[PDB]
């Protein structure tokens, strides 16, 4: 496999760079630790309006004000 | 007049279709379909289909009608009554329809049609920081998975099919 | 007030196209160890004027045309597309600020092959039509890599907006993350405008450019100035696309000076490529597209899709 | 209904009756077929933009792609017919009467 | 609107240049001069059809800079790499079955 | 053709048919018809002679026109219903255009004018695919849109198809044109019972596909494309004359054979809905189909036409053709009438 | 059909916030920090009633609390705010990132003279809960009574009485 | 460099979108009174 690789790198290096770049593009996002943060940043970008909830009496995780402690936070995004 | 801009572009669209569909030659028919594709693109652009109108220019006129003119140039020779007669026939039918639906604000050929400018039927709200048309097209990759699979398979098969039937063996 | 802005776009385009002929003949002169024009004006500065006045009073050549209408419409379409490619160019402000300026320029450049095709139809020679079909196949071949390189670069931009591409390159030139895209872009735009070493119509490897052939052709100055408008425009577009300059929003002239100097250097790089290499054979630049550029362009397209996802560097839409 | 839909449907029927009445050239037939596709594209696009039906914004693109691949198939058929008979005339395609 | 004004101005300047370049050299009265199918190639048509089909594949690829903004990123990345891979597979079948030959 | 490419292209034909059969969205129906035509075009051009290029061009023009009328019917449906579910159509104009488009795809009269030309222009295997497999997807769409199908339109198409497919085959000596006019008459029989009971439509389609597959497989195994070439079969393989005899007697609708089953069930379900004149005229018109079937049996099995001398060399060689499922299809096309209440599995 | 019921022009009279969009965008983070409760009462009423005619009093309370917000800016920090929205107002895209020192001066003066804290990155997009006194809309779509469904199938599945009953087939 | 700067551009986009969100109740109130104003005007002129 080492003779074939050097032979195709001597004869057709454009195709070797092509298959190498394509293979890295395939197998690399499953190995990267920052692929999680792409999903996290896209789901944290507020396109719509945060339509509020009627306070029934039992919603301890939902804040009453945006500056309240409870709720989803983006400190991981400010820091990274 | 200016509130009727999509209507006037649609009249130019029908006039161009009567132009090439009366079939003078595939060269001039190609030219008429190019001018028709441009004005129908303008019709799409005046509703807010900016990406879809640029898809008309880039894909329809940009690739496909270029391939039609290319293949015409390989199959016709460079150097009537029926074409001009059918042209003025379609032009008179179209202008009589225009005259009816303008003087009456109503016509019925197959369906009932309003005669006012088509500005009336629009929405009165915004879409925020996106285009709804752009986001719906962008969802081809997250929602249109099966659609992408069958479209890519049909295009790969189409490449295979064209290489089969033009091979001659 | 807006028509003033349209005219101060489009008339300096024609003046820059006029003096690009002087810059070409001079820079190709000094690279060929000679001088360019220096007799007609002081340092040759009256050569474009004299040459344009000469071309506008010269007789329509000998022959007649197969189709009068396309013989008229091909220079009209060529000049109209060559002038409309400039209106979304952010320098630092585009004339027509549109959300889809990139896709507009890609579509209007895809429309430019109809001038070549209709001038091939309008000539009477069946050999000039073959040369036009070779040129059309060349240009539509390199439009593929134009589209895919442009898409791969815009994956770091976030949108099709050309003015956003100044904001994208505020920390670094975009040639640093995408130099293989940049060099295949530059050579593909070179092959777009029928520019040497890809000029097969104006050179040999051509069945009809062969001395005492037929083929009534259009007035040469119009297609020529459309072509040089396209050359300056594609170099300004490469400058915006890969070498985007510093923009102070209170001093737009700094960006205008900077992109102008870079666009002049890149157009002189076109001049310096055409005076350095022999021509491709036709199947050799078909080889260069279909077997060399397009595999790397698809591989780097996969790379630039998957790379902002794996690096958490997806650009914003707005 | 709206006034522009009349013109786009009438454009479809004009390119239909052009496609249903051949003169000589198969290329003009294919031009009428793709004019039918163009009118269908515009009509679907005006409906989908008018309705603000977001997901069907990808529908006219799929229409355009499939029917342009169909057009490529038809041009290859015309090319094989032209390499058989020298022209693209539909009166040369009459071997199957017997 | 300003786009339509600009398109009309570019079309008008182009038509004015074409009309001048045809009618201005007709001012000088010249000596009236009195003396005195194309071959098909399959490869020319095939490079145009290969262009058309890869251009449709590009038309599928053009909404990618908007498609990266989605919340379904794993599906999006899969289908993006799948469209570019099918374009590459179309190119490989065009390669290996002698389709890119003598216009390589 | 490369056998790999042949298998992939036949899988793409089948894939387009399956996409029409399973999908709930009109765009995917249209996509399935596009994929089906795009993949079946090389099967018609398998031998690369001008009759196959002419047949593929005529097939392309008809199926392309029908696909565009189908998309216009879909677009009028999106106007007048705002949605895309493959179910009834919410406008009689969309219903008329879609019934016309499917009538063009099936080659029912008066859109029948491509079927004998295209079937004559192509080989027997591709003609088999065209006359059996390509009938599946438009009958599935007609099966799904039947709450909106106009009755007078579909019965006009049906009786006109039966009559023109009866009179068309009486003048023919080419086997592929006989099978094509047989196709037109049987598609009339299928669509006549559609709005009354579509289970009997599926029964007619299944029995028709079995019998037509039997006849095309016998014509492939004997390598006979004309009547007079089929006439030499008694001196070459006499069992084949027996099989084409019983299969042509089946397709004519004679009891006790299984080709009587569909038309008897169609008459059975049309008299329930107080239609007497129409199944009687359909049954009397099918006697023309039986007439040219009996013409072929006279030329093949019941008499011995003169052969030539070179048949003696072909006596010394067996058939090395893969006569795939030919005994199974011959048994199912003839001896299935005692199993007539098996039709409930299609309910 | 029926007559649409509209409020009078007296019921649409309110003291508007007649400022420009750069004045609002410059003040938007402190406006979202301070004018939270009438705004979220209004947006809850607006997504629940699905009718702008049932939301006019909450719209007037929004339009009143916004005026109290800008009056409270105008009494203490009119000049840093004016410099800051002028700098926001120069930009054609109205960038926050071109204006960080004027934002710093405005936030400094606002935190000192009014005690207001600018929201962090992530807070004004939180989903909050609203305590209301108005009732929940029981039929906001004004849907009429749904049709009664077809009966379900029930019972054990017996064999067919004398089989298929197809003309003579005794099974 | 593009990693650091596109992450900064995403944080700036979130700041812009939060400014929009904080302004949406006021704009929705003005839009509701706007459309009810115009419909009441059309209703009165339809009555006359
Ligand atoms: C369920 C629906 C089934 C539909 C039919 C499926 C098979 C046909 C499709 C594929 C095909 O053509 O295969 C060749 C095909 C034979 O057709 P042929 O080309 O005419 O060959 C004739 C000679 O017999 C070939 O002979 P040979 O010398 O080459 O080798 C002998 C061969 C060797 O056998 C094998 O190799 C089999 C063992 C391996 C199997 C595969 C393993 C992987 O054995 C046979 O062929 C014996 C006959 C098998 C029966 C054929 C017909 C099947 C029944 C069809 C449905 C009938 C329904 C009637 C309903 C009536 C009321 C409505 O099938 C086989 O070879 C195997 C058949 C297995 C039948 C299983 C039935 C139950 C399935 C559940
Ligand atoms: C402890 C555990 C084990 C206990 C075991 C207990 C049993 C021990 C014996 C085991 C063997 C049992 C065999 C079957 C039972 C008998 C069935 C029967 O006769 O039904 C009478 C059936 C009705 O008469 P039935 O008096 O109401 O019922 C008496 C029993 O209670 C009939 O009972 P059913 O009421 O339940 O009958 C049900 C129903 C009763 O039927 C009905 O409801 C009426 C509908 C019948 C079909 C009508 C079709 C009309 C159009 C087609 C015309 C075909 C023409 C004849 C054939 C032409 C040449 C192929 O039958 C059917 O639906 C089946 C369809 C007919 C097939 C009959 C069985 C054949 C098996 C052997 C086949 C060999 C080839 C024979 C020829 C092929 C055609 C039959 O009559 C006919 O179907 C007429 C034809 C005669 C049937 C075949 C006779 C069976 C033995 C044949 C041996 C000789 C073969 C010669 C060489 C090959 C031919 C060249
Ligand atoms: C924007 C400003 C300008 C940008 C730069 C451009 C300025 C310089 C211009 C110079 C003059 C060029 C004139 C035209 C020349 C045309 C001919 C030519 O060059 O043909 C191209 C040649 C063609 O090949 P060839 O013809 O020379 O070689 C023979 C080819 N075969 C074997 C097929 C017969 O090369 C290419 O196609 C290269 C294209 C760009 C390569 C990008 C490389 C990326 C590398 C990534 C890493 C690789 C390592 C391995 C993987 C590692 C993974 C971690
Ligand atoms: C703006 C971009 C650049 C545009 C071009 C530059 C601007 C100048 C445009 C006008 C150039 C001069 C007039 C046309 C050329 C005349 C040359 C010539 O041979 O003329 C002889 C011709 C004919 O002369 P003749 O009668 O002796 O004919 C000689 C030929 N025989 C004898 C065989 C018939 O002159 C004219 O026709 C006169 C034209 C008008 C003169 C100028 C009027 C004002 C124009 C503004
Ligand atoms: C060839 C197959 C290529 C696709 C492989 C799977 C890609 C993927 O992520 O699919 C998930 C996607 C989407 O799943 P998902 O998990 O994103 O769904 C979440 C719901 N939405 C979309 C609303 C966000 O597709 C499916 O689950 C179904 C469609 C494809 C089904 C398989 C097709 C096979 C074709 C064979 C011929
Ligand atoms: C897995 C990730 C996804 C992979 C798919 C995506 C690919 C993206 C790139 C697109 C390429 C499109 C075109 C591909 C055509 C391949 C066939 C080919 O070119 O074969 C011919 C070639 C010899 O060239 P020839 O025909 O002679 O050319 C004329 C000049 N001599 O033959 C050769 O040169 C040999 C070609 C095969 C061997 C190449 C090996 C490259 C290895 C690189 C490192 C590993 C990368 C990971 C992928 C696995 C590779 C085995
Ligand atoms: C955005 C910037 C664009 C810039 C575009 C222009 C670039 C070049 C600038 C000009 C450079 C210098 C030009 C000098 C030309 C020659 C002048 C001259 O004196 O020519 C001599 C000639 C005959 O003179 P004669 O009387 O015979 O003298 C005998 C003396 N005993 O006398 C004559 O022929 C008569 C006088 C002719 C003068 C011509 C001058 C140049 C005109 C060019 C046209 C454009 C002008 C600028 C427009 C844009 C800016 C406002
Ligand atoms: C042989 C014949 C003669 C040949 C020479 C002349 C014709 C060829 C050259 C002209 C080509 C014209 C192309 C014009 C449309 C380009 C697409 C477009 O409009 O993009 C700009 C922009 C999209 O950006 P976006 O920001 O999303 O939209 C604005 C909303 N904020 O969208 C907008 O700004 C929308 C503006 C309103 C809609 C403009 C419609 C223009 C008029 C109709 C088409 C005219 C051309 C017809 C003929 C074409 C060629 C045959
Ligand atoms: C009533 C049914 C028809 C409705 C439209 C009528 C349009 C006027 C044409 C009437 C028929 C004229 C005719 O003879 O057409 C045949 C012609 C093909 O014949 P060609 O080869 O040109 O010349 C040999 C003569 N047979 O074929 C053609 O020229 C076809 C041109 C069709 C283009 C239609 C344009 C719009 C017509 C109005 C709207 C529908
Ligand atoms: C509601 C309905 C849902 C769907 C239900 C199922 C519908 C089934 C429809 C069947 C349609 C079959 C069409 C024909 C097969 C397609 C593939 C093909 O062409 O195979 C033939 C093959 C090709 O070989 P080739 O070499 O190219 O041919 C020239 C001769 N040397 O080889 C040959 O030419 C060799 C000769 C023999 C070929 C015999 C093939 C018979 C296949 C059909 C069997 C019967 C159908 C299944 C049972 C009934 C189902 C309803």
């Amino acid at each position: 496999v080492a003779a074939f690789l050097k032979n195709v790198w001597a004869k057709e290096p454009v195709l070797v760079a092509s298959f190498a770049i394509a293979g890295l593009a395939v197998i690399l996002p499953t190995l990267s630790p920052y692929t999680k943060y792409s999903l996290m940043i896209n789901r944290a970008t507020p396109y719509n309006y945060p339509v509020p909830l009627r306070d029934d009496g039992n919603m301890p995780d939902v804040p009453s004000h945006p500056q309240d402690p409870q709720g989803p936070s983006l400190e991981w995004l400010k820091r990274l | 007049m200016m509130t009727y801009i999509v209507f006037i572009l649609s009249i130019i669209f029908v006039m161009g279709f009567v132009g090439f569909s009366s079939k003078p030659s595939p060269i001039y028919g190609g030219l008429g379909l190019i001018v028709s594709g441009g004005v129908g693109c303008g019709i799409v652009l005046n509703f807010g289909g900016s990406f879809l109108g640029l898809m008309v220019f880039l894909i329809y006129l940009g690739g496909m009608m270029v391939v039609f003119g290319y293949t015409t140039a390989m199959a016709t020779e460079q150097y009537n009554k029926v074409v001009l007669g059918t042209f003025i026939t379609g032009l008179l039918m179209e202008f009589l329809m225009v005259y009816y639906v303008l003087k009456d604000k109503e016509v019925e050929i197959v369906f009932k049609f309003n005669g006012m400018g088509d500005w009336v039927i629009y929405d009165t709200g915004d879409s925020g920081f996106f285009s709804e048309e752009a986001m719906g097209i962008a969802a081809l990759y997250s929602y249109g998975t099966w659609l992408v699979i069958v479209t890519g398979w049909s295009l790969l098969i189409g490449v295979v099919v064209i290489m089969e039937i033009t091979r001659g063996n | 007030m807006f028509m003033i802005n349209v005219l101060t776009l489009i008339i300096p385009i024609l003046l820059a196209v006029a003096f690009l002929t002087l810059v070409e003949r001079k820079v190709l002169g000094y690279m060929q160890f000679r001088k360019g024009p220096n007799v007609v004006g002081p340092y040759g500065l009256l050569q474009p004027i004299a040459d344009a006045i000469k071309l506008f009073i010269k007789e329509p050549l000998r022959p007649a045309t197969s189709s009068i209408s396309m013989f008229i419409l091909a220079p009209i379409l060529a000049l109209t597309l060559a002038l409309t490619m400039w209106i979304p160019l952010p320098m630092p402000y585009p004339l027509i600020n549109m959300n889809l300026g990139v896709l507009f320029m890609l579509a209007m450049s895809s429309l430019a092959v109809y001038s070549i095709l209709w001038s091939g139809w309008a000539s009477n020679s069946k050999y000039a039509l073959i040369g036009a079909l070779r040129a059309v196949a060349q240009t539509i071949s390199y439009e593929v890599t134009l589209a895919i390189i442009l898409l791969s670069v815009l994956l770091m931009n976030g949108s099709f907006t050309l003015s956003t591409l100044i904001i994208t390159q505020e920390q670094v030139w975009l040639i640093f993350p995408a130099w293989p895209l940049a060099m295949m872009w530059f050579i593909s735009t070179l092959a777009e405008t029928n520019r040497a070493p890809f000029d097969l119509t104006e050179g040999e490897s051509e069945l009809v450019s062969g001395f005492n052939v037929e083929y009534a052709a259009g007035p040469f100055a119009l297609f020529f100035m459309a072509e040089y408008a396209n050359i300056i425009m594609m170099n300004i577009f490469t400058t915006t696309l890969f070498l985007g300059a510093f923009h102070n929003p209170y001093m737009p002239e700094l960006y205008t000076i900077n992109f102008t100097i870079k666009s002049l250097l890149l157009s002189i790089t076109f001049l310096w490529i055409r005076a350095s290499y022999p021509r491709f054979r036709y199947d050799q630049l078909m080889h260069l597209l279909w077997k060399n550029f397009l595999p790397l362009t698809l591989a780097l397209c996969m790379w630039h899709v998957s790379l902002p996802i794996l690096l958490s560097s997806i650009p914003p839409q707005t | 209904m709206s006034l522009v839909y009349m013109n786009i449907m009438m454009a479809f029927t004009v390119s239909l009756t052009g496609l249903l009445m051949y003169r000589s050239h198969l290329m003009s037939s294919l031009l009428c077929l793709e004019g039918m596709m163009l009118s269908l594209f515009i009509l679907a696009t005006l409906m989908i933009l008018n309705s603000h039906f977001t997901l069907a914004s990808m529908m006219p693109i799929i229409l355009l792609v499939f029917a342009a691949c169909e057009a490529a198939l038809g041009l290859s058929l015309l090319v094989m017919v032209s390499n058989t008979y020298g022209t693209d005339y539909v009166q040369n395609l009459n071997l199957l009467q017997c | 609107m300003n786009l339509m004004i600009t398109l009309l101005t570019n079309f008008t300047l182009a038509t004015l240049l074409v009309t001048i370049a045809f009618w201005l050299p007709q001012l000088n009265v010249y000596s009236e001069k009195t003396s005195p199918r194309l071959p098909f190639s399959m490869k020319f048509f095939l490079v145009a059809i290969t262009f058309l089909l890869f251009d449709l594949e590009i038309a599928l690829l053009l909404p990618l800079p908007w498609a990266s903004q989605t919340t379904n990123l794993n599906t999006m990345l899969t289908m993006a790499l799948l469209l570019i891979f099918l374009l590459a597979v179309s190119l490989a079948y065009e390669w290996t079955q002698k389709g890119l030959e003598w216009t390589e | 053709m490369n056998p790999i490419i042949l298998i992939i292209i036949l899988m793409t034909v089948m894939l387009g048919t399956i996409i029409v059969m399973i999908s709930t969205h009109w765009l995917l129906i249209w996509i399935g018809f596009e994929m089906n035509m795009l993949a079946i075009i090389p099967i018609m051009m398998k031998k690369h002679n001008p009759r196959a290029t002419e047949a593929s061009t005529k097939y392309f023009l008809t199926q392309s026109t029908a696909s565009m009328l189908l998309m216009m019917a879909i677009i009028i449906n999106l106007m007048f219903s705002g949605q895309w579910t493959v179910m009834k159509l919410f406008n009689p104009m969309a219903s008329m255009l879609m019934t016309m488009a499917l009538a063009m795809k099936l080659g029912m009269a008066p859109f029948h004018f491509w079927v004998p030309e295209v079937t004559q222009g192509i080989p027997l295997s591709s003609g088999l695919i065209l006359l059996t497999w390509q009938k599946l997807a438009p009958m599935s769409v007609l099966y799904q849109i039947l709450p909106s199908i106009n009755l007078d339109l579909i019965l006009t198409l049906s009786i006109l198809s039966i009559t023109i497919g009866g009179w068309g085959g009486l003048n023919q000596t080419q086997l592929r044109k006989i099978m094509a006019y047989s196709s037109i008459a049987h598609m009339g029989w299928m669509t006549a019972v559609l709005l009354y009971n579509p289970t009997m439509t599926l029964l007619n389609l299944i029995i028709y596909i079995i019998m037509t597959s039997t006849m095309f497989t016998l014509f492939m195994a004997n390598s006979t494309t004309t009547t007079l070439s089929l006439s030499h079969t008694w001196n070459k393989a006499p069992i084949m004359t027996i099989l084409v005899l019983i299969t042509l007697l089946s397709m004519g609708g004679l009891p006790p054979l299984s080709g009587f089953m569909p038309k008897w069930m169609i008459i059975q379900e049309m008299t329930k809905n107080d239609s007497i004149i129409l199944p009687t005229l359909m049954a009397i018109t099918a006697l023309l189909n039986l007439y040219f079937y009996m013409r072929l049996t006279y030329s093949t099995a019941l008499t011995m036409f003169p052969s030539t001398n070179n048949m003696k060399m072909k006596w010394q060689f067996p058939t090395t053709k893969r006569m795939t499922l030919l005994p199974t299809m011959t048994v199912l096309s003839t001896m299935l009438l005692p199993l007539t209440p098996i039709l409930s599995i299609l309910e | 059909p029926g007559i649409v019921e509209l409020p009078s022009l007296e019921d649409l009279k309110v003291q508007e916030v007649k400022v420009s969009s750069s004045v609002l965008k410059a003040a938007a983070h402190h406006y979202g920090a301070q004018c939270d409760k009438p705004n979220k009462e209004f947006m809850l009423c607006r997504w629940e009633e699905k009718d702008p005619r049932r939301c006019l009093e909450e719209g007037k309370l929004v339009n009143q609390c916004a005026l109290e917000f800008f009056r409270q800016i105008k009494r203490h920090c009119a000049e840093p705010f004016t410099e800051y929205w002028t700098c926001i107002d120069y930009s054609g895209l109205q960038l926050f990132r071109r204006c960080r020192k004027e934002q710093a001066q405005f936030d400094k003066c606002v935190l000192d003279k009014l005690g207001w804290v600018r929201p962090d990155l992530g807070e004004l997009s939180k989903v909050t809960k609203v305590k209301t006194d108005r009732p929940l809309p029981e039929n906001p779509y004004h849907s009429r009574a749904r049709p009664e469904p077809n009966p379900e199938v029930e019972g054990d599945l017996k064999p067919a009485r004398h089989g298929s009953r197809l003309f003579f087939w005794t099974m | 460099s593009m990693m650091r700067w596109n992450r900064e551009r995403r944080r700036l986009q979130i700041e812009d979108f939060e400014a929009r969100i904080a302004l949406m109740p006021l704009l929705q109130a003005e839009k509701d009174r706007r459309v009810l104003q115009m419909l009441r005007e059309n209703l009165e002129e339809e009555a006359t």
